[PDB]
């Protein structure tokens, strides 16, 4: 059961759930696995808030051990759509797909907790059917792959090379090595 | 008719801290009695009103700017309060009681009532009454109302002496404490919540000085201020707040300072008064916890000589009197010399 | 124009009575509604005077009373009745005085639908009990018999909403 | 009908008892001409549409562009004609001061 | 009209009127004619127990209803010329006719 | 289901819920197996405190099993990271999630009840695949230890050495045991 | 006390009846001392439909 | 009361306030200002004429 | 009373521009005026 909250002013007061009551101040959360419903809902509030002022920046808290691919680059292209500036922060963990969310924020606006974890892995899937259909959805998971690991490292600002390698198995990083390899810009201990 | 730079010269000596209230102030009151003093109006042209609107905290010196004015340009001054009509019962009758308070300090004379000042207090209080502000504006405006001739038993309407009130200046003093939210989500960021916001609730309230300072009707209207009530007050004067050191300041710069009425008080009697710097900001720093402003100041130091008072008039060999920060804490007894 | 011509034809030779219009000046705040009143009394040789519908409230009740409209006429016409009755009003703030919406009335609205009942027959023509100056209707004798058939009534306000009705 | 921005141009000149008319009076008693360039004439209706105040508005703007300059100009001396421009209006510059 | 003890005019103030036209004759007044308009606005507003006291409705109505059929109204001598000695005329309101009108909007739904 | 209250006010009378009523008052309830889900909704009650009254201190209630490591982690650092500091109080019991979060609280203000058990033991875990991919998620798990016992032996002021050995199996601490172990500073018997 | 002009009392009583006390001397009439009691109980209220006025 | 009133909580660290010690007159009179004088229907000028308060 | 409503707006222009004209001797109304597409007309003696 969600809390309610009051927010008092002049005009009035005014009952808002606890997820509401953020979202007035720009700031989305994205929990659990990575879904088309979940995915929809985040989109909903990004082009939301772009309409109320399309000039203050938009916080983004990710929360999440990964998911669908296909629900995840409608939210990346999204950030990237509207003029304003979607900041990111890692609580409690990131995995691929969070990850991605992560470091696609605005340069200078991506923060992570210090005992956050951060883990980058490559694209999953299988198919089930004849061979010829098989090499359809291999080639389409490998461009996937190749895609997902140019955008990160344009945003890491790591080399093609070193994402490839560094991406075939599953790599848990650190709040502190998060930042050398690019994925985040700084750490935000304390106030 | 002083220029507006004399105009400030006379409010620093009794006002100190605020001195960009007082250029607002200065240049506004300097066209009101231009407009006065230029009664002849040969041109075809109508000179305007001009209101002036403060925005402070409480105890800052909005109160004091008002009669200080009034002092150095002699001219009726009255003082109300949005609360007391707040009622919205045949409001028409206090408004013009207004002007019969005014008329009391003017002689009954209509001519040296209109150039009467009038201040105004509480004035975020009303704002949300919806109703009492469509009163209060065509006060503002400009409006005749009809007063009772000097009072009397009774008297008839013919009698009735009818004051314009478009010559005379309104100035509708409040301290909208709220207002500062609405200015940083315009101008600054729009996060107050999550972790990048600013948060530092200090109470120092150093930004509410400048942030104030860009106060535009578009923030008056989220308050509740009616876009009629907010055009009628084209000038708009801002104190930022009273600091601690400010406060030490008051207690002995002024002309008529706190001090020094104590001061005299005791030097007629006898006895010369020492207040040392130490127990200056011990008086400062209760009046900022209490939140009063200058206004504790007086308590303040009436408590901490109250004990000596009683006493030093029986008490005798008291050559002069020291006090000291201990003693205001009242811990210690004020010292004497002998 | 039309007024100074039924003033001037005061008279009446003809068995004809000239009839009154009332003026409804509906538009946006800022637009000049008041200042064209105000604009008005410069050349007016008849009195004229401006009021609010807001503090007008219906009658036995302690806001105020439509009557005392015309006190304030009756400043500018040195209390004279015979002149002031050739006068004309303005009334502003009118749309405040509309029912909102679904009301059954049972709390017996003041500050709506009580003043427009109290001004139908003001605007008409009807003998009306004014004080002297400053003062309440009472049991007391303290009255004035004024006649509005004759004074005009232009009522402005800026009827917010009214576009999305339309 | 609802003013526009054109308009309020227009009042600011226009107009018998105008705004204009009225600061200009007020400084010419002390000796001063004042006058106002159609640049700074435009971006003051902008400011007043901007924010939404409307004709009443115009008061506001007027004496904040003129707030320095009322306070020292009777202080002053040596000042024939003052001009103001669309520099005035947003701040970036003070209002031009003539000397005789 | 509104209820007897408050702000508004008094029910009997409307004897007073038709002596203004009489020369303040009660002999041609108690047999004169007197019109009363907006009849409809002082009603009840649908509520029987009439839990605040409607001073300008349903109270107006009680006032009026011995008046009619007839009472021995109290009014000022001459339009008040001296409050000492009121000495109030006495008007029967017997022989009064009253003919009030109206426009009852809604009564439609009810019928 | 939860029960309505009111609360008595200058405009008058409102309602409010059970919780929500006692989050109005810097009350935050942990209650269940910490999860993703239930952690962003505390993590959301931290920060709009915060934004009401950085000063004014946070009362977190704590009774629960334990849970997830990731999401309890996140509650920590959001604690560490506002101003105003959050008391914890152990109601029940406090596993090895619960315990954490307990000992994280403020110095000085954090309190267990008299029949309140606190029970920490080390992280578990499991992964099935290849012996590469096993080798990955042991030695990931394994620097959780470390770090978890790192910030367990700050609050509680132990050794490093000491709360190694304490966490390798189940250790069940009375709340008296606590106060000496450092988890919590002081039992609260009864109101004075 | 009331409003000046009504049947209650005038306010300017308070002086002249202080002289009644020091034998009309305005010398020493300066020097005493007033008090007012009950000064709560003309507080003031919002206005009465029914009453005429609120001279108190 | 209900300016200087800090309330009651309701969490188990907070301090609650039983009617036994809730307030009384005395202690309470003492803290009197202006704006609660002015409530009760004193002019704010008659307040501010009257620096002196004894309260009893 | 909606028909003075109805008169004043179909004569509002006439009455306004009226008093100028010159030896305007007669005024002729018809159905084309009311609902606004034609306008009165004017006779000069
Ligand atoms: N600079 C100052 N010098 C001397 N006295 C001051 C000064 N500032 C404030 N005061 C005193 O403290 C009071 C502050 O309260 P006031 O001005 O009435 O405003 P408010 O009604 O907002 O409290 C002043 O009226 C005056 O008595
Ligand atoms: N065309 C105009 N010329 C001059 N002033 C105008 C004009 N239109 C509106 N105003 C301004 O509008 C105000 C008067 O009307 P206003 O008070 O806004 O009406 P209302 O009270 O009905 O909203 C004044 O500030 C006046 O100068």
């Amino acid at each position: 059961l969600v809390p309610m909250v009051i927010e008092q002013t002049s005009r009035g007061e005014r009952s808002f759930d606890i997820y509401s009551r953020l979202l007035k101040e720009r700031v989305i959360f994205l929990t659990g696995q990575v879904e088309d419903h979940m995915a929809n809902l985040i989109v909903a509030q990004m082009l939301f808030l772009e309409a109320e002022n399309p000039e203050k920046d938009i916080y983004l808290y990710i929360n999440s051990p990964g998911g669908v691919i296909t629900a995840g680059m409608s939210i990346y292209d999204t950030m990237q759509f509207i003029k304003p500036d979607v900041s990111t922060i890692c609580m409690g963990q990131a995995a691929s797909m969070g990850a991605f969310l992560l470091t696609a924020g605005a340069k200078g606006k991506r923060f992570c907790l210090p005992n956050s974890r951060v883990m980058i892995h490559q694209p999953l899937g299988g198919y089930q059917g004849q061979a010829t259909d098989i090499e359809i959805h291999a080639r389409e998971i490998l461009k996937v792959k190749g895609r997902m690991n140019e955008l990160m490292a344009l945003h890491t600002g790591q080399s093609l090379e070193q994402i490839e390698r560094d991406t075939e198995r599953d790599r848990f990083l650190s709040a502190p090595e998060a930042v050398e390899y690019g994925l985040v810009d700084s750490i935000l201990t304390h106030r | 008719l002083p220029t507006p730079h004399e105009i400030r010269n006379h409010l620093d000596d009794y006002v100190i801290g605020q001195e960009q209230a007082k250029k607002v102030l200065a240049v506004a009151v300097y066209n009101h009695y231009k407009r006065l003093r230029n009664g002849d109006t040969s041109n075809g042209v109508e000179l305007g009103k001009s209101n002036i609107l403060l925005i402070g905290p409480t105890g800052s010196g909005k109160t004091l700017l008002a009669e200080t004015l009034a002092r150095l340009l002699d001219v009726p001054f009255t003082m109300a309060d949005a609360t007391t009509l707040t009622e919205a019962g045949y409001v028409g009758e206090d408004v013009e009681n207004i002007i019969q308070k005014l008329l009391q300090k003017s002689d009954y004379d209509v001519q040296k009532a209109q150039r009467g000042i009038v201040y105004i207090d509480e004035i975020d209080k009303i704002s949300r009454g919806e109703g009492v502000q469509q009163a209060l504006l065509k006060l503002i405006e400009g409006t005749v109302a009809a007063v009772p001739p000097q009072g009397g038993r009774k008297h008839p309407q013919q009698e009735f002496l009818q004051v314009d009130t478009s010559k005379i200046l309104f100035i509708c003093g409040g301290a909208f404490a709220g207002l500062d939210k609405v200015i940083s989500h315009r101008v600054e960021t729009g996060s107050g919540i999550g972790f990048g916001a600013t948060v530092k609730a200090k109470s120092d309230k150093a930004s509410e000085g400048e942030l104030l300072a860009q106060v535009e009707p578009e923030d008056l209207i989220k308050f509740g201020l009616i876009p009629e009530f907010i055009g009628r007050l084209p000038v708009v004067a801002t104190l930022n707040e009273l600091s601690e050191e400010a406060l030490i300041q008051i207690l002995k710069e002024p002309k008529n300072a706190l001090t020094k009425q104590y001061q005299a008080l005791f030097n007629l009697e006898g006895v010369d008064l020492e207040f040392r710097d130490e127990a200056l900001d011990a008086i400062a720093k209760k009046a900022m916890a209490r939140k009063t402003g200058a206004r504790g100041l007086r308590s303040i130091v009436e408590a901490a000589l109250l004990d000596t008072m009683y006493d030093l008039p029986s008490m005798e060999d008291v050559e002069k009197v020291v006090i000291d920060e201990s003693v205001i804490d009242g811990q210690s007894e004020p010292l004497l010399i002998y | 124009y039309n007024h100074y011509k039924r003033l001037r034809n005061g008279d009446t030779s003809n068995g004809v009575e000239l009839g009154k219009s009332n003026i409804l000046l509906i538009g946006p705040t800022g637009s000049g509604k008041t200042l064209l009143a105000e604009t008005l009394a410069r050349l007016l040789d008849v009195p004229f005077t401006m009021a609010d519908a807001t503090t007008l409230t219906e009658a036995g009740y302690v806001g105020e009373d439509v009557e005392n409209i015309i006190q304030k006429l009756l400043q500018k016409s040195d209390y004279d009745v015979q002149k002031a009755q050739r006068g004309i009003v303005y009334i502003d703030e009118i749309d405040k005085i509309s029912r909102k919406s679904d009301n059954p009335s049972i709390t017996r609205d003041v500050s709506g639908e009580g003043v427009q009942q109290a001004l139908l027959k003001l605007i008409e023509g009807t003998v009306a009990a004014v004080p002297p100056q400053g003062g309440r209707k009472h049991p007391q004798q303290e009255f004035l018999q004024v006649d509005t058939s004759k004074i005009l009534f232009i009522c402005g306000g800026a009827f917010a909403g009214l576009d999305k009705v339309i | 009908n609802e003013l526009s921005e054109e308009a309020l141009i227009q009042i600011l000149k226009e107009p018998k008892n105008a705004l204009t008319k009225q600061y200009q009076a007020l400084f010419n008693l002390e000796g001063v001409d004042l006058e106002f360039r159609d640049e700074a004439l435009d971006a003051i209706a902008k400011k007043a549409m901007a924010r939404k105040t409307g004709a009443r508005g115009l008061r506001s703007i007027v004496e904040a562009a003129l707030l320095d300059t009322m306070y020292d100009l009777p202080s002053m001396e040596d000042v024939e004609k003052v001009v103001i421009d669309e520099s005035v209006i947003d701040g970036q510059s003070e209002p031009l001061l003539i000397y005789g």
